[PDB]
């Protein structure tokens, strides 16, 4: 039943009267007086009145001669195995002009919370082919390992590279990739999409593309769309799914904007104050489930502040994540691709992902003292800029040169070279 | 009886009319789904309820039922060895009853098994006058722990009917003649978790707890009824220290509380803790442990109520005459939950966004631990000892959670990553750690050992603190520029560090060191120091002392591994120490 | 007996009662809960037939329909009697020892009265604290307010107990009482204070108001006012000189923050109530003397020094109000230094009215100034003596540092149970400038005698 009872429009918000049976977070359709149809969501419901928000805004609407239909369900994803190779927008609607998907079922994109005793501990090793990660900051299935970087420092290039050369060692059980673009530009999106098509990786990928000029309210739905598809492929088809989301900083900003538009109570830095709730509800959606085959692994991509806080505070993210992968600008100016500063980078779960029966057995030991060559390699030369010519030169003579090699060849793989882990270890020993 | 009606749903806030029979802070089942919520406000008959689960799909017109009680725990046989969430939802039962790996909205399951038969053994006679705390009988609930059945608070009178037998916790096992008539008692009582269970008297916790971990028992001890704070940085072996305390402490029950932790971390806990073996019996520690587990994405009220649920259970077992250790990890996450709940309620922030009552809340929780005379005519003693992990985002003691904790607790065990690098475990910083119980514990240790142990401890600490200063002299000038006494101080300090402080939790013998073994080990260390000092003043050189002492010094470093039955082999070291050095002075 | 069954509304710890009359601002109330429980409260606002109250112990478990509010017809008051000496109470003046409830002479508004500016008399007589670093250099005067700033756990509580133990008026026919206010301290700290009071019998000249860390925050706010109302009664109506020790006033500021946020009252300038200063003045101004009366009120607030952090009860903020400082450091306390009072930043602006002949020997001032100066630079000598090395040690600068090291170890480290009378500390101060030749002595007139 359409309701012809719109009484108030203030900004993107609408007040509808004399409804009954309307539920919180229920989706609506506005049928405008000119025949246009917009999609929306119930944000408050009170006696016989409902307050909704229109995804496309309210510009052009005439209240008296428009109507609202209450669809009787929230934001859902139509899921199917056929989502592999396809490209959608932030709401799961096709962006690739391709054949239509007949969903197996529709799933609430908010998800369920895993019972803690049903969860399984992260175990297997993922070969990103990036030596700087695979060796020092090893990625395990079920982990949440974010990467932080300044703008245009190739962090997105790194993202597409991990998406490219990510695999498991048995590789009997397929590795699917779910990619979520969160409020990025058309050109960034095209980088990801056309790369995915040229390397063929699209054949094992599902893409959710929300652009910098899409409605912020849809930007809020995008990561949950990605993760619902990911959990469906993992726990209902037995797949091992890797989830990449850039840029989560944009997700933080869209949250701030929506909360402002809804005259809510501002928390820290005007950010909604439920950033921990929201980001944790997103990031804790990774892992393994005892008794099921698949897995979900997340790699969020964040813009690092490099300024007066006023960013999606990492401490929040790092408080929920199991590690940090840091890119700095000074490695990008040197031409180092990928520019990972191994020193503040951490993998909270590298331990039981790497070991005997999982990787070559030098791996650990060389890691646990390969940091040390870089630790005292730049402890001399970078610190002693003033005293550089002679202070600590006769002794510790080579500890600079080997650090230069660590940057120049060990970590400067190139954004298009796939280093097998054992190959990486060979380079690691030759550098020593 | 009274069904209220939803009139407003807005995010987590739900307003229901026709609720005048409910009370502030009552728990409610909200909507057709029956999701759990709490009454925070009441205007005439209209209640405002903060809903714990997702409100999506709930709207006006639906029903609301009050449970008639505040957030509470069920206390009775069947609680030991269970894994609960922050509001005592049974996680194992949830999986089988719902046939799902997820916590779905609005499923309602009792915390304990109400169908299970237990053998109640009656131990009180009919015609007896009883009040709260009195033991009427018991249940052999696990292979380790005897569940004592007590008269609930609010009940006083004469035992009229009582017989042993096989009952569920729902069956009337006792009848008591009260001023209000006959009241039936079952094996289960309920208690609201934000209220401390009443006691007869609070006492000073002055009896040392035997952890068997040498650094703690000796230099930073905790008493039964005291509380300790543990910084838990990454890669510092916190989990192994925690297991060590849980399985080796001379307590009766352990209550472990995971407050809103990362899913994978919490999976570690729920997997490893059951594999822990109880030393005395060889059974799993779960036969005397209650575990609460919450992840970051669980309802905030579960994560905020985690510690209160845990400590209410702890108080319940303390009232039985038991000693309990409640371990909370992490209280920083619990404080995150507090902060979020404050933000939802539109409250005015305090320091760093935390509510203004953060200090007050922490104080209520920690003042609920301690040593008590419990209720009951026998006036038995019980204690709750608190071991609380803090884990700041930057890892700092100036941040509000840690500063407010250290305002009200007396023990601080500073775990250190640089110590874990050097393979020095437990990585407890001996310069920054402290125990404000150490004087009183010294008194106790002296009277119990009939040795002058407090002085030995003070001297060992003087040696370690002196080593810190001599190490900087070694930094600015060379090692060769030190006095033979100064060099001897460094060597005896290395012996305290490597032969006493360093403990392998995984070695069968090093994993636990008794009080007596600890005494003999430390006096071996210090007597080497003492006799070598005497020989130094007697003309011998530190290099002659060192080169001539290799073998007995290796017997010193190996003393940690001597079996507890062969303790004389440690004490005899003293003789060998005195003899060799005596022939070194010729 | 005014009691209504008309609770309309409960939001947090606040309640609205309607259809009332004769209710006054800030009047005390009792909530009679449907379960027999009884809670205390205060009228925060009153308008037409409505009254807004706040419940000290909160509103958890209250059923509005079946609960009632009794309006007591008076504000927070203390029933006073000279029989308060020797007794132990809670923050609201209720007996905490298992002795009897007292029969009050009268009931006094714990806010007190505002002294007429021409009726106040200046502080002018001496008090023997027994701690020489105080009694000598930073003399405490009857009627003064001298705070103690300190680090966490660094013998600060031991100093509180010591002053309360060793406090009297010399050569005086008048009585000396002590009022002790514990503000939001733990059970173990309170037990320390209470039975230390009874081991030394200090309790017999003492009144104690004990507020614990898990008591309601309003009771923290009320505790020092209860203490001071008792003290003023004893002083200005029983003629005694009363020394008032309030331990952890920092906890008092935190309670003020908590109350303000719960009341959504003041947008906190720092999260902190804007009136933290003003409130504190309301307390601190309650010390002094009244001309025409032989009593005196003297205050020693004890605070936790901010651990080099900005958000705290700032010392300088207190510093305007207070008439000095007594600062303790752990840098000295880890040196076994007890009581660890760093004598350089300590100041007692009112010392002259106490450092007088007839209460002290005439050397007091001159002693003080050369002890101060010669330690003042003896430190600098020793600091430079290590940083410049044992080789770069001058003679005059080998002797300046000596005084400093010995001053710490023996002039300040007297111990927490040694009561050094003023005669001692004068002699004992000179005993160590006995190394200092006659050559640098502030006076020369009566160095002999």
């Amino acid at each position: 039943k359409e309701y012809r009872t719109i009484k108030e429009v203030v900004g993107p918000l609408m007040a509808v009267e004399k409804v009954s049976g309307v539920k919180y977070e229920e989706l609506i359709e506005v049928r405008m007086q000119n025949g246009e149809i917009r999609r929306g969501q119930v944000l408050e419901v009170q006696e016989d009145k409902a307050m909704v928000q229109i995804f496309e805004g309210t510009s052009g609407i005439n209240l008296k001669n428009s109507s609202v239909r209450f669809l009787g369900h929230p934001l859902q994803l139509g899921v199917s195995e056929d989502m592999i190779g396809r490209v959608f927008d932030g709401l799961g609607r096709p962006k690739d002009n391709g054949p239509e998907i007949l969903p197996e079922k529709y799933l609430d994109i908010n998800g369920e919370v895993i019972n803690p005793i049903a969860r399984d501990y992260p175990d297997e090793f993922i070969q990103t082919g990036i030596s700087a990660i695979d060796h020092l900051n090893t990625l395990v299935r079920g982990q949440k390992l974010p990467v932080f970087g300044p703008p245009g420092a190739g962090k997105s290039a790194l993202a597409a590279q991990i998406a490219r050369q990510a695999t498991v060692l048995d590789s009997s059980d397929d590795f699917a990739v779910v990619f979520a673009a969160i409020g990025i530009t058309f050109e960034e999106a095209e980088f990801f999409m056309e790369d995915f098509r040229q390397t063929g990786a699209i054949d094992r990928s599902v893409m959710f593309m929300n652009l910098a000029n899409d409605p912020a309210i849809e930007r809020i739905a995008t990561p949950r769309m990605a993760l619902t598809a990911a959990e469906y492929l993992a726990y209902e088809k037995g797949m091992h799914v890797l989830v990449i989301m850039e840029d989560m900083t944009n997700y933080a900003e869209a949250l701030r904007e929506i909360s402002a538009a809804r005259r809510e109570v501002p928390g820290r830095r005007g950010y909604p104050g439920y950033l921990y709730t929201n980001l944790a509800t997103l990031f804790e959606r990774a892992g393994r489930i005892r008794g099921l085959k698949g897995s979900v692994t997340q790699i969020p991509i964040l813009t690092m502040p490099e300024d007066d806080k006023t960013h999606p505070i990492p401490d929040l993210t790092g408080y929920i994540t199991e590690g940090q992968i840091i890119l700095t600008r000074e490695l990008y100016k040197s031409g180092i691709s990928p520019p990972i500063d191994v020193l503040p980078s951490l993998s909270r779960l590298k331990d039981k992902g790497t070991g005997a029966g999982k990787t070559r057995e030098d791996h650990a030991a060389t890691m646990n003292q390969l940091f040390a060559a870089y630790a005292q390699g730049k402890q001399a030369k970078e610190l002693a800029v003033v005293l550089g010519e002679s202070a600590l030169s006769d002794i510790d003579k080579i500890y600079a040169k080997f650090a230069e090699r660590f940057e120049n060849e060990y970590v400067n793989q190139g954004f298009y070279t796939n280093r097998t882990i054992t190959e990486t270890l060979d380079l690691g020993w030759e550098l020593l | 009886m009274q069904i209220g009606k939803i009139i407003k749903v807005s995010g987590p806030l739900v307003m229901a009319e026709n609720m005048s029979e409910a009370s502030i802070q009552d728990m409610c089942l909200v909507g057709d789904l029956g999701v759990i919520g709490e009454i925070i406000e009441m205007r005439q008959d209209v209640a405002s309820i903060q809903v714990y689960e997702e409100t999506s799909g709930i709207g006006p017109g639906e029903p609301v039922r009050s449970t008639g009680e505040a957030l509470s725990v069920e206390l009775g046989p069947g609680i030991i060895s269970q894994m609960f969430d922050g509001i005592q939802r049974p996680l194992d039962t949830f999986m089988e009853v719902t046939q799902s790996n997820f916590l779905g909205r609005g499923v309602q399951l009792p915390a304990l098994d109400h169908e299970k038969q237990w053998w109640f053994e009656a131990t009180i006679e009919e015609g007896t006058e009883v009040s709260a705390g009195d033991i009427i009988g018991y249940v052999d609930e696990t292979k380790i722990i005897q569940h004592k059945i007590m008269v609930p608070n609010g009940i006083k009178g004469t035992v009229q009917k009582i017989e042993s037998g096989s009952f569920t916790i729902d069956d009337p096992i006792c009848v008591i003649e009260t001023e209000q008539g006959l009241k039936e008692l079952t094996m289960m009582q309920k208690w609201p978790v934000r209220r401390g269970r009443p006691i007869k008297q609070k006492l000073n916790p002055d009896v040392p707890m035997i952890t068997g971990q040498r650094v703690i028992d000796t230099f930073f001890p905790v008493t039964k009824g005291g509380a300790a704070a543990v910084p838990g940085p990454f890669g510092a072996g916190k989990t192994v220290v925690q297991h060590q305390i849980a399985k080796w402490s001379d307590v009766d029950l352990v209550v472990y509380v995971g407050c809103g932790e990362r899913g994978n971390e919490m999976t570690d806990v729920v997997n490893e803790f059951p594999e822990l073996i109880d030393p005395n019996t060889g059974e799993s520690l779960m036969e005397r442990t209650v575990l609460i587990a919450n992840t970051s994405n669980m309802p905030v009220a579960a994560r905020e109520a985690s510690i209160y649920t845990g400590i209410t259970i702890a108080e319940y077992f303390r009232d039985m005459g038991y000693d309990v250790a409640i371990m909370a990890d992490s209280t920083s996450r619990w404080a995150e939950a507090l902060r979020e709940m404050s933000g939802r309620l539109e409250e005015m922030p305090g320091d760093e966004g935390y509510p203004a009552y953060l200090g007050s809340r922490l104080a209520e929780y920690y003042e609920r631990s301690g040593r008590v005379i419990a209720l009951g005519s026998d006036q038995r003693e019980g204690s709750i000892t608190a071991i609380s992990a803090v884990s700041p985002s930057g890892g700092d003691i100036s941040e509000p959670v840690t500063q407010n904790t250290l305002r009200v607790v007396k023990v601080f065990w500073g775990l250190d990553s640089s110590l874990a690098q050097k393979r020095h475990f437990p990585s407890i910083n001996w310069i920054q750690s402290y125990s404000l119980y150490s004087t009183e514990v010294g008194r106790y240790m002296d009277q119990i050992l009939q040795q002058d142990w407090s002085d030995m401890v003070t001297e060992g600490m003087r040696i370690l603190q002196e080593e810190e200063q001599l190490n900087e002299i070694v930094r600015l000038v060379g090692i060769d520029s030190l006095s033979d006494n100064d060099r001897l101080t460094l060597e005896v300090a290395k012996s305290i560090r490597e032969d006493y402080l360093q403990q392998n939790a995984f070695d069968d013998v090093d994993t636990f060191t008794s009080r007596e073994k600890q005494f003999n080990m430390l006096k071996v260390i210090l007597t080497f120091g003492k006799e070598a000092r005497k020989a130094l003043s007697l003309g011998a050189y530190f290099n002659e002392i060192m080169e001539g002492t290799v073998a007995v010094r290796e017997r010193i470093s190996r003393s940690k591994y001597i079996p507890e039955e062969e303790l004389a082999k440690i004490s005899s070291i003293n003789e060998e120490i005195k003899e060799t050095i005596q022939l070194i002075v010729s």
